[PDB]
């Protein structure tokens, strides 16, 4: 179950960089694009952790 | 052709027969011994071979008869000759420095450095002459161990 | 459009520019020579502060001999339709709030740059 | 801390930020250009030429007197969306500061 | 603005007087030791500054009196300090390009190559250098120490 | 210079832009218009040590359009074994060959000097690419995480130090416990000499 | 952070932003850490220190 969770989270995280990549993520007010995805991709990590 | 593929097992193996090869060559502290012998000749010869020659001119302004042309000197360094770690004791007689000599002792381990020079004597007016002052000792420099 | 500077064709110097009031035309002129030409176009200082590089001209065509720049399969070339392209992001200043992908054609013939 | 409507609307509270930040010209336009204009009424940019002689068909100054050099500067569609701004309070802007 | 900061100089002196002092009067010249194509829109905006503050010094010797006058004790009567200018500027500026004579055509590129990465990281076509990048650093071992 | 290379006091100015500036010691020399032959020729002569012997590092910057090669002392190099079309040069023969160099004379400078082990420094680290492990290359290209490698590892517990690898599995331990224990192996008691 | 060229390490490649890359650790300390994770797991405890 552990391995199978850290997996879908991988998986998560390359289709929140495929989303990134294809300009479909948009921004939240009060940061730009790189924040907006370093903090997606964070929270993805510490919540699978 | 594939029978030269190094397979799995064989691999962490042929890595670790690789590492000991280059262990066994090189060792651990390959970096210093490199150094020192590089820096000995090289650096030695390149420092004695680019250092500027001595020029010298006569200035007796304080007395009188004074020559319009004063003789002129040159000296020049070209060779440098590194001998073993000797030690030269108090009578005089040289013997080979060990190392644990040296520890016990209480010394310095180094070498004696040789330098050949060159004066040339020029006069206005006459042909200068040359003397060669062969096997000149300057100092000891250290040695490093192995 | 955007306009370049001019050289002197006497000294080789900057050449200004400067109105004459007579005909009435802006004419580029040298001021450590005696030289003066008519000008062409009719910008003497565009600046642009949000600016939209062509940045598919400003990457070397090179890199498609690079092994550390990543390789796909899927996007084929708009040109010669090559199924092998070499995609990296961009090294400017203003692109790295984008997360925009360059895509340049593998082929040594064709070398297309392009952006989907 | 917000008072009244502004506390409970992000409309308000918008304009409020607005009247709060800095807002400069460099936050605010697309590019800038200089030309040299010797016809005001005959300018090289036909884009211009549909409206140029609509504010010089009743001038509040001699088009003889004007200097032929112009100032264009292109703003940007959004950034006045954002920052709620209309070019009357630039151009009031720009007669007050110079 | 560009400038040059100089050893042995405490003033700052513009990189013009620098590229007229090593024996090139025109500026086509000196834009094509900077800016190696021509196309280049923003580099030729970014160069303007440095031509238009630099343009009382238009000869060679005009520029070594320029740069003699600023030098820590300065000489008199102009040439000397001239000489003084020679003196850094081939001793002191890059001898690792070369000290001896008639290399000013090799220090030019060289300065001109400085001056096209200063460019390009103004308009930010490359990446600042790191200063705890360990490809930029060396150890100095017992050999040359 | 006896190469293709055109110095720079013997061209024009105007010619640069298209060509790719060499770099010897950080003093720019001239340009080349032909930089990945060149490249690929200057690494055939470095790996049989004819003319350029292994210590020199060289560096293609392609993005630049730059040559840079540096001789002078204070670099320092890892060795690595050189992969092309993804497969290794080293083979079992040279496994052979030093098992008998357990039995006379195939050392590790015949190793080198064959062109199968590089000293790549840590400039040279940028514009290569090596893989963890052999077992990194023989990955299908359907789902390939690279398909051109440069270079190998020869095992990644090389990059531990003298104390620091001493300890049993430090893979497993935290990272500050691993600083504590090569800061108290230099203070440990034992037979330091014979 | 890309101390190489858009690379954290020569292993990878350029402008990767999965999780293998940045530095997410998939393995626990009884499952032991790959090269590059220990490595980033290095990087990481030595800010405390
Ligand atoms: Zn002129
Ligand atoms: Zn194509």
């Amino acid at each position: 179950e552990i391995q199978q969770a850290i997996k879908k989270a991988k998986d998560d995280v390359i289709n929140v960089i495929q989303k990134a990549h294809n300009m479909e993520l948009e921004p939240t007010p009060g940061n730009t694009l790189r924040q907006t995805f370093e903090n997606k991709v964070n929270r993805i990590l510490n919540d699978a952790r | 052709e594939n029978a030269e593929e190094i397979s799995h097992e064989l691999w962490q193996e042929a890595c670790w027969i690789v590492i000991n090869a280059y262990f066994d060559e090189k060792g651990l502290v390959r970096q210093q011994l490199d150094s020192f012998d590089e820096f000995i000749q090289m650096s030695v010869q390149r420092i004695v071979e680019d250092s500027p020659a001595i020029e010298l001119q006569a200035e007796a302004q304080h007395t009188s008869g004074e020559v319009e042309t004063p003789p002129r000197f040159s000296l020049k360094f070209e060779q440098i000759y590194l001998s073993k770690p000797t030690h030269w004791e108090k009578d005089g007689s040289p013997s080979p420095m060990m190392p644990n000599e040296a520890r016990l002792r209480n010394l310095t381990y180094s070498a004696p450095l040789y330098v050949d020079i060159t004066k040339t004597k020029n006069v206005e007016g006459l042909d200068p002459v040359e003397t060669q002052h062969q096997k000149t000792f300057i100092g000891k420099i250290p040695i490093m161990l192995r | 459009g955007f306009v370049g500077i001019r050289f002197c064709q006497e000294c080789n110097n900057m050449l200004y520019p400067k109105e004459d009031k007579e005909n009435k035309i802006l004419l580029y002129a040298c001021r450590n020579c005696d030289y003066k030409q008519e000008a062409d176009s009719n910008c003497i200082y565009v600046n642009k502060i949000m600016h939209e590089i062509d940045e598919l001209t400003h990457i070397v065509p090179d890199v498609i001999s690079d092994p550390t720049l990543p390789r796909t399969e899927d996007h084929a070339c708009p040109k010669c339709s090559h199924r092998e392209a070499v995609f990296f992001q961009a090294q400017t200043r203003r692109a790295e709030e984008e997360m925009r992908l360059y895509y340049v054609c593998t082929n040594q013939n064709c070398t297309h740059r392009w952006t989907e | 801390f917000l008072t009244g409507g502004a506390a409970r609307d992000a409309e308000k509270a918008k304009n409020v930020l607005c009247r709060l930040e800095h807002t400069t010209l460099r936050k605010v336009t697309a590019n800038t250009a200089i030309y040299y204009d010797p016809d005001p009424q005959r300018t090289v940019i036909s884009e211009d030429q549909e409206f140029v002689n609509v504010y010089y068909e009743m001038p509040d100054f001699d088009p003889t007197r004007i200097s032929p050099w112009l100032l264009r500067i292109e703003l940007d569609r959004k950034r006045m969306t954002d920052k709620k701004l209309t070019m009357e309070q630039i151009a009031e802007k720009i007669n007050v500061g110079f | 603005r560009i400038i040059a900061i100089l050893p042995y100089i405490k003033q700052e002196i513009p990189i013009m007087i620098v590229f007229r002092a090593l024996g090139f009067v025109a500026d086509r010249d000196i834009l094509e030791h900077i800016i190696y194509d021509f196309d280049d829109p923003e580099m030729m905006e970014m160069v303007k500054p440095s031509l238009d503050e630099a343009f009382v010094v238009q000869e060679q010797n005009v520029a070594l009196n320029f740069i003699g006058a600023r030098g820590a004790r300065p000489g008199v009567t102009k040439d000397k300090r001239i000489k003084y200018a020679k003196e850094i500027l081939q001793k002191e500026m890059l001898p690792h390009v070369g000290v001896s004579d008639f290399c000013e055509t090799k220090k030019a590129y060289f300065l001109g190559y400085m001056v096209h990465r200063l460019l390009l990281a103004s308009l930010g076509r490359r990446e600042l250098d790191d200063r705890d990048h360990y490809g930029n650093k060396r150890l100095d071992l017992a050999g040359p120490l | 210079e006896e190469w293709s290379m055109e110095n720079l006091e013997e061209i024009a100015p105007s010619a640069i832009a298209d060509a790719t500036k060499i770099f010897v010691n950080g003093c720019w020399v001239g340009i080349h218009r032909d930089p990945e032959q060149l490249m690929a020729t200057l690494r055939k002569l470095r790996r049989q040590m004819d003319i350029i012997v292994s210590e020199v590092s060289m560096i293609r910057d392609i993005r630049d359009r730059e040559i840079r090669i540096y001789t002078d002392a204070g670099r320092i190099c890892r060795p690595l074994l050189i992969v092309e079309n993804g497969s290794l040069l080293l083979k079992k023969t040279h496994v052979e060959m030093l098992k008998e160099r357990d039995y006379n004379n195939y050392s590790w400078q015949v190793l080198v000097a064959s062109g199968v082990v590089e000293y790549i420094d840590t400039l040279e680290e940028e514009t290569v690419m090596i893989a963890m492990s052999p077992y990194d290359l023989k990955q299908d290209k359907d789902y390939a995480y690279c398909t051109t490698y440069t270079h190998c590892e020869i095992h990644p517990a090389m990059i531990l130090g003298v104390c620091a690898s001493i300890i049993p599995f430090p893979d497993h331990n935290q990272s500050p416990r691993n600083t504590y224990q090569s800061a108290m192996g230099k203070q440990a008691m034992g037979v330091y000499i014979t | 952070p890309y101390g190489f060229r858009k690379r954290t390490l020569p292993h990878f490649i350029k402008d990767d932003y999965g999780p293998e890359s940045r530095g997410f650790v998939e393995n626990s300390y009884l499952a032991g850490l790959t090269p590059s994770e220990f490595y980033f797991h290095a990087m990481g405890g030595r800010e405390g220190l």
